[PDB]
């Protein structure tokens, strides 16, 4: 229990 | 068996980190932005984040 910058 | 659209670089314990094309099996996905996939090749598990994975 923030997702990650996608490419 | 889900797709990692990118390879997911893990920061915790919890999830693991996979590569782009690299297919790992869904286990929990009703949780949130985060499921438990288990990666087949080697046999361990680890969290994913949604975002780079998409069902194939």
């Amino acid at each position: 229990x923030p997702l990650p910058p996608l490419p | 068996t889900f797709v990692a659209l990118y390879d997911y670089e893990s920061r915790t314990e919890t999830d693991l980190s996979f590569k782009k094309g690299e297919r790992l099996q869904i286990v929990n996905n009703t949780e949130g932005d985060w499921w438990l996939a288990h990666s087949l090749t080697t046999g361990q598990t680890g969290y994913i984040p949604s975002n780079y994975v998409a069902p194939s």
